[PDB]
């Protein structure tokens, strides 16, 4: 339950994806556990909201991220890569423009495992999940969900 | 077949950490299943 990042794991033993703790709320992409309940050592984490859309899932609570790209400045993915210690990595967003307006990108390709790393801004805030884009070399939409 | 979580870290800013990567525009569009794709 302790604020954080943690690692998706599936049973050997095989990393999934990445997700953030935060307020008591587990966040991650829908993608990386297509809503199956998970296990934090002896508890149970049941699903909470999901939205096959945004490519989002929290677990416990409804999602309180709300933090968003200014548009402007650098921001570091908080990478937790199967194998690796978390390892930040520091870019300039491209964009993603939609008719529904903006989104931030990030043109950075990490293995699949890496899904549902968090990307942060200068105060420590995270604006998103790494981990579903396109490919032109993979981009990443910075993809926030709405609090 | 049972999902498990692991801390792997605190949510912190890296004063030193390594940069790289390239900033596109690019136009794309958002279907109903979550994918996105270019669009010209």
């Amino acid at each position: 339950t302790t604020d954080g990042v943690y690692r998706v794991m599936t049973r050997g033993s095989t990393q999934v994806g990445v997700g953030v703790m935060q307020e008591g709320v587990f966040h991650t992409m829908w993608h990386v556990t297509k809503g199956a309940a998970l296990r934090s050592g002896e508890g149970r984490l049941d699903p909470y909201w999901g939205d096959v859309k945004q490519d989002l899932v929290s677990y416990c609570g409804p999602w309180k991220l709300d933090a968003a790209w200014d548009g402007l400045s650098e921001v570091q993915l908080l990478a937790v890569p199967p194998g690796e210690r978390a390892k930040n990595i520091q870019t300039l967003p491209g964009i993603f423009k939609t008719k529904d307006g903006d989104i931030g990108a990030v043109a950075l390709d990490y293995p699949a495992g890496t899904s549902g790393s968090p990307i942060l801004d200068k105060s420590g805030r995270v604006i998103g999940l790494y981990g579903n884009g396109v490919v032109i070399s993979y981009v990443s939409a910075i993809t926030q969900g709405k609090r | 077949v049972d999902m498990y979580i692991e801390r792997a870290g605190d949510i912190t800013w890296e004063k030193d950490a390594e940069v790289t990567g390239n900033s596109p525009r690019l136009d794309v569009a958002l279907d109903e299943s979550g994918d996105f794709s270019l669009v010209e």
